[PDB]
RNA sequence: UUACAGACUUAAGCAGUGGAGCAUGUUAUUUAAUUCGAUAAUCCACGACUAACCUUACCAUAUUUUGAAUAUUAUAAUAAUUAAAUUAUUAUAUUACAGGCGUUACAUUGUUGUCUUUAGUUCGUGCUGCAAAGUUUUAGAUUAAGUUCAUAAACGAACAAAACUCCAUAUAUAUAAUUUUAAUUAUAUAUAAUUUUAUAUUAUUUAUUAAUAUAAAGAAAGGAAUUAAGACAAAUCAUAAUGAUCCUUAUAAUAUGGGUAAUAGACGUGCUAUAAUAAAAUGAUAAUAAAAUUAUAUAAAAUAUAUUUAAUUAUAUUUAAUUAA
């Protein structure tokens, strides 16, 4: 139920960044350092300058490299804040700002596009999909990496009293309780109208011989009754909720010291209550929790930036 | 009159259909592999549903051994081997074999699930050719030519010299 | 049309958005290589209604780029909405992976429903081979999507008893193949891939095949009767699998205690 | 079930038609179809698949793994936005959650008059806009602990409605002085009480009460005559509506101990005209209210 | 990252890692703890 | 300072350590060098899952000097662009530097070792005290044990849990045209127990109870993960990475050879052995496994020699099958 629905939980070969199987190992470990580095240098691309005072830093994911038999898809998530032009007119209509630029040169371009360069690489056909997040909470790699690239003259002398006000007031607080059960009422609902829809179909007719081998109950329409993309597919969709997070910090910023945030709750109590079952992410972390870490160098030298959110 | 749906929507929600072995030559042999099921299992559904409507009879996906691969660690970066990891991967495989078609019918197949494979599958085929005994027109290595010229070499000739 | 973007020139009279979605595919297409032209920007000034932006600002912002905006702007301090509050309005990145495993979902569905109907029109009836003219099997191999070594490897398996040999033709067949020959099974199989290419290992397989056969096929001076056939290589195989070669005796068997089937006058009564 | 051709067009796009029309010759009228339970491949709804949906189908011109179009004929030129807003009404705002869209325009005063309302039953609209609150005392506190010291705001309040009732509270926060005082002005709104006042002006002759070490010398005082007292008397005297008063504070002048001995003394210690009437079997007469009547 | 300056010459690139590398060299010569001129072979 | 409880701590049993030889690590000493750590618990077959060269970090000798990077400015060779200039690539040169197993784990990131507290914190509301504060039964019961349960002017919520899980096991369905055969199997999905019921006895807070036995049903008996806090400024700058400081014809780079394998004593961890409840031969229609490995391969059978009828063992010759249920 919950593992035999997309939607219901996260596929296991998500838990890896590198989606493939080759006959040939020797061509998997290649194409496994070949996405290294390739993520090493998109991360290079993703800091773009204008004018000296004007440097736009996008924050990228990790790239999820979908290996298929024909093609390899690089997927990653980014985040931009547009400072430049943050207007309500259109003059956004009339221009390529560098992020647009920037997306355009990894198909578009019909020259040099970074699709056919890696394509050569990986002597196969690649494609990049470029996906938008909204705001910086959403995944917890692109969370750390603005945290420790932009967030330094907030944390350098000690977390700022209003710094550390903004992430605890990020989300407002969700009862988890009432959320994890809403969805089993919800999951109880679709499946009581199923049964029903069969057990009408059964009851009216819809060879006896033949009526004791086949299990065929009747019309497609009848037995799905009232169950339609409009309201199964938005109230079974699973991690839809941040129900907590915990930003911690370390390092020298003559000691290393250590500052922990934490606001929410790290547990989902949708598989106590009912017979879902929960997924250990390469059989060590939790299904809920993602936690990323991203380290950088200020005068005193490196710093760590961890963070961990529980999406249920 | 409520909105009709056809058969081929209809089977998209049931077990895809197979046709019969009538004579029992294996043509193919399709073994898939990934490190998870669920694409794997996915993807050997889809390839039946492809074969139905070809007109190929196929048999599958037998599950066979999962092979099972570990590594042990230290956890340590300098000592403490007192202290080991574990780790593990785990190949799924499956078996799609194909009966009683022709060659063309048969690259079709691999053509249309080739274009439309899933990310982190493997795919290998044994394709079974039967062939008469004797056919028309049919169906120097780099070292021993390098020793040939070594020895004509003089550093060479200058010895062999009777 | 495709190229419709590349010829400014036939943009006079499309709707507004589509001047602008041609506008942004000339930039995005062409790059560093994208050049301003009067037509581009005499129609980018026929859509300063739809936009309600001033036909000045849209040539200034047509020549100058992000930086004319940022003039336009009278600055480039916008307030840092880094740690906005959440709006419900997008989802977390880990259900947008749930979605894009039901996206991939009903992309498959959608094929199966529409496309692989379509395959139909290429059936073809199995035009058999015969089982006595066609004797001999060629195993290719081929791994998709990969440079695999093995994909060169051809084995060719053929059973002596089809090959229209002789009785004494036959028995040499089988003493020079040596090791190739299971007796057990009366299969001669022999493999190649010391060629690059499978078909040139399936020539190689195939000529000494035909070679094999003439030999055996000319017992003038040579027929190895008195050899005896040799099986130690198939003994040595025999011991390496495990072998079940036991049944349960016959005058063991009580078929007088079988359940027997009992009367059910509904079913016999629900079939007339 | 099979569909003649008449009946799948009116329904179904003509594109869509050839494959119907070979699925029918190809699959028996007469199959039987078994269901899957160990790989779902349809959804968990029903769906035809005719359509493209914006949010649940892959974008048109995107590119993904399973684009089918050539790398040069990608149609999305712009990244600035969301390629897939969600579906539906735009938000999955879950039930009995309201979207944060105006932040800090909360007022703590109809925030303390909701909350008692729900609570205690007490009419919102008298809290918010009939009472008066005026902080009396606000100062930090500090337990010792095996960890350290653990410092706290105090917070006591007096709100009034300058017409009888007053009321006293107290809010300790370890956050902030702004929590404090609010539980202290909650606090207070459930302590109200009706203080009697002679003639809504003062009180009704003297009082020599004692509060703990605190001792409250009161008396009444002319029309007109003002507040002549503690500074904490008259804030008191403020919200309880009293307008003519004088007294003295004797041993400690505690804060704290001034404002609830006074809150006591107005109730305790006073007695009305008309109670001392009944009780004594009496008629009392106010000789200035005379000299003044018809 | 050093061919990305002629591949897209509309697009400027900041290598993070290299600007702080110059940066802390710049530093170095400033309080005097810069790098010793090398000898030439020619000497 | 008191009284509790816990473990803490011995015993019993099996095989060992401590003795001999050898293997291996460490120490000490030696040496041109015997690279460097780790080095009570928490080092000592540890770093190291393989030191002839390489590895290598050490020594001797010889040799290289913008060196592996990025950028600047020149020079060319080359291709495009543009009407010979520009731009691309490449080489050389130029100077900021590059490089450093140089120092500092007690300046750091990260990781790890060891222990310990981890039914406990904070928040909300209520209630008591003028108040700082307290939140009261309770120093509850019970279990090997938060084990399980009960209770109080407290009641909730949230995290710290536990569970919910995953594995194993039992069973069901699906898949295999049962020659990729192990169907006695493979692997997907689902179910099952944190077992349940009856009776007698002994205790009890004696009731709708525990401890016990007896009977009945059942395949049911074992595991993993599961996070919070603190400490030793415990190990690591030698997996990689950062600051400071130092070297820059040398503390950087390459080659040849040597060393890390030296040997008085000492220590740790192993192997083999000191004979009869135990060692050695022989056992071919071949007694009986599991888990792994094979495209930077696994190597059958056969033949030849040691070598003798043959077998056995070792190697050579040859290279069958398989890139694998
Ligand atoms: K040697
Ligand atoms: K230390
Ligand atoms: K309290
Ligand atoms: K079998
Ligand atoms: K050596
Ligand atoms: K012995
Ligand atoms: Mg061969
Ligand atoms: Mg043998
Ligand atoms: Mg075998
Ligand atoms: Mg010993
Ligand atoms: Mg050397
Ligand atoms: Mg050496
Ligand atoms: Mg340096
Ligand atoms: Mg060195
Ligand atoms: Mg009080
Ligand atoms: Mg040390
Ligand atoms: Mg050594
Ligand atoms: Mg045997
Ligand atoms: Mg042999």
């Amino acid at each position: 139920g919950n593992i035999n629905n997309k939607l219901q939980h996260l596929n296991n070969m998500n838990n890896w960044n590198t989606q493939i199987y080759n006959y040939n190992k020797n061509m998997e470990i290649m194409n496994t350092m070949n996405d290294k580095l390739i993520n090493k240098l998109l991360y290079k691309m993703m800091t773009l300058k204008l004018n000296n005072m004007n440097i736009n830093k996008i924050i990228m994911s990790k790239t999820i490299n979908q290996h298929s038999l024909n093609k390899l898809n690089i997927k990653f998530y980014y985040y931009n804040n547009d400072i430049n032009n943050n207007n309500n007119n259109n003059n956004n209509n009339y221009y390529m700002n560098m992020m647009n630029k920037l997306m355009n040169i990894m198909n578009n371009n019909m020259n040099n596009n970074l699709c056919n360069i890696l394509s050569y690489y990986y002597k196969k056909k690649v494609t990049i999909e470029p996906i938008k997040l909204s705001y910086i909470y959403l995944n917890s790699d692109i969370f750390s990496k603005y945290i420790s690239l932009n967030d330094m003259d907030k944390y350098n002398n000690g977390i700022l009293t209003n710094y550390q006000r903004m992430l605890n007031n990020i989300m407002p607080k969700l009862n988890d309780h009432n959320i994890s059960m809403n969805y089993i009422n919800n999951i109880n609902n679709i499946n009581n109208n199923k049964y029903n829809n069969m057990i009408n179909l059964l009851n009216n007719n819809n060879n006896n011989y033949n009526n004791n081998n086949n299990n065929y109950i009747g019309n497609i329409n009848n037995i799905y009754n009232n169950m339609t993309i409009d309201n199964i597919p938005m109230d079974i969709l699973m991690y839809k909720y941040l129900v907590g997070w915990s930003i911690k910090f370390k390092g020298r910023l003559g000691r290393t010291s250590t500052t922990n945030l934490l606001n929410g709750t790290f547990n989902n109590k949708k598989y106590l209550w009912s017979n879902i079952n929960n997924n250990y992410k390469l059989n060590y972390i939790p299904s809920n929790h993602n936690l990323y870490n991203n380290s950088n160098i200020n005068k005193n030298g490196k710093y760590n930036i961890k963070v961990k959110l529980n999406f249920i | 009159s409520t909105r009709p749906y056809p058969v081929n929507v209809e089977a998209v929600y049931y077990a895809p259909l197979k046709l019969p072995i009538k004579y029992g030559d294996l043509v193919a042999d399709i073994q898939l592999r990934s490190y998870d099921n669920e694409n794997l299992d996915f993807y050997s559904d889809f390839i039946l549903r492809t074969g139905y409507y070809l007109g190929i009879p196929l048999t599958g996906p037998k599950p066979l051994p999962t092979r099972r691969e570990r590594w042990t660690v230290i956890k340590s970066p300098f000592v403490h081997a007192k202290s080991k990891e574990n780790f593990e991967r785990h190949t799924h495989k499956r078996l799609i074999r194909a009966w009683d078609t022709n060659p063309e019918v048969l690259q079709m197949l691999i053509a249309y699930i080739t274009k439309h494979s899933m990310a982190g599958v493997g795919m290998k085929c044994n394709f079974f050719q039967r062939s008469e005994i004797s056919l028309d027109l049919g169906s120097t290595s780099a070292v021993g030519q390098k020793v040939l010229e070594l020895l004509d070499s003089p550093d060479f000739k200058k010895h062999l010299e009777k | 049309s495709a190229d419709l973007y590349m010829h400014p020139e036939k943009w006079k009279g499309l709707p507004p958005q589509r001047i602008l979605e041609l506008y942004w595919e000339r930039m995005a297409r062409l790059g560093s290589e994208y050049k301003p032209n009067k037509d581009e920007l005499n129609a980018l000034l026929t859509t300063s209604e739809y936009s309600n932006v001033p036909v000045n600002d849209i040539k200034k912002l047509y020549h100058r780029g992000e930086q004319g905006a940022i003039d336009i702007k009278g600055g480039n301090v916008n307030r840092d909405n880094s740690l906005r509050p959440f709006m419900f309005d997008e989802l977390p990145s880990q259900a947008q992976e749930l979605v894009a495993q039901h996206r991939e979902q009903r992309f498959y569905n959608r094929l199966a429903a529409y496309e692989l109907p379509l395959l139909a029109q290429y059936r073809q009836e199995y035009k058999r081979p015969s089982p006595e003219s066609h004797p001999v099997t060629y195993r290719y191999t081929s791994y998709v999507g990969e440079e695999h070594p093995n994909s060169r490897k051809v084995v060719l398996s053929v059973k002596t008893k089809e090959l229209g040999l002789e009785e004494k033709s036959l028995h040499k067949f089988r003493i020079l193949a040596r090791s190739r020959y299971d007796h057990t099974t009366d299969i001669f199989k022999m493999s190649s891939d010391k060629f690059e290419h499978a078909s040139q290992n399936a020539r190689y397989l195939h000529d000494i095949l035909q070679r094999l056969l003439a030999e055996s096929k000319d017992l003038t001076e040579d027929d190895f009767s008195d050899v005896p056939l040799d099986t130690r290589h198939t003994i040595a195989k025999s011991l390496r699998k495990k072998k079940r070669d036991y049944e349960f005796p016959e005058h063991w068997k009580r078929p007088e205690d079988a359940p027997k089937k009992k009367f059910d006058i509904v079913d016999q009564l629900l079939s007339t | 079930q099979h569909y003649d051709e008449s009946l799948l067009s009116r329904y179904y796009p003509e594109s869509l038609l050839k494959s119907i029309k070979l699925a029918q010759q190809t699959i028996p009228e007469d199959t039987k179809f078994r269901v899957s339970r160990n790989v779902e491949f349809a959804p968990p709804y029903l769906d035809d698949f005719t359509k493209i949906h914006p949010f649940w189908d892959y974008k048109p011109g995107m590119p993904h793994l399973h684009a089918q179009e050539e790398n040069n004929n990608f149609s999305i030129f712009r990244w600035d936005q969301v390629q897939q807003p969600l579906p539906g009404e735009g938000n999955i705002l879950p039930p009995g959650v309201s979207l944060p869209n105006d932040g800090g325009r909360k007022s703590k005063s109809a925030d303390v008059a909701a909350g008692l309302h729900k609570q205690t039953g007490v009419d919102p609209d008298y809290i918010t806009r009939k009472l008066t609150m005026k902080p009396l005392v606000m100062k930090r506190v500090s337990n010792q602990t095996g960890k350290g010291k653990i410092a706290s705001f105090y917070a006591l309040v007096v709100v009034g409605d300058k017409n009888g009732m007053v009321g006293l509270g107290e809010g300790k926060s370890r956050e902030e002085m702004s929590k404090a005082i609010f539980k202290a002005h909650w606090d207070a709104v459930r302590n109200l009480k009706e203080i009697p006042r002679y003639e809504n002006r003062t009180i009704y002759g003297d009082i020599d009460f004692r509060y703990h070490g605190v001792k409250l010398h009161l008396r009444s005082a002319k029309p007109g005559f003002g507040l002549r007292v503690n500074h904490v008397i008259f804030e008191i005297c403020e919200c309880a509506g009293i307008k003519d008063l004088s007294g003295k504070v004797y041993k400690s002048r505690n804060d704290m101990n001034i404002a609830k001995g006074t809150i006591e003394a107005f109730t305790k210690a006073q007695k009305t005209l008309d109670e001392v009437a009944l009780g004594r079997g009496k008629k009392l007469v106010d000789v200035r209210k005379v000299y003044y009547s018809s | 990252f050093r061919h990305l300056k002629t591949l897209y010459p509309d697009i400027e690139f900041v290598d993070l890692e290299e600007q702080y590398r110059l940066s802390m060299v710049e530093a170095k010569k400033r309080r005097g703890k810069g790098a010793p001129k090398k000898m030439k072979k020619d000497a």
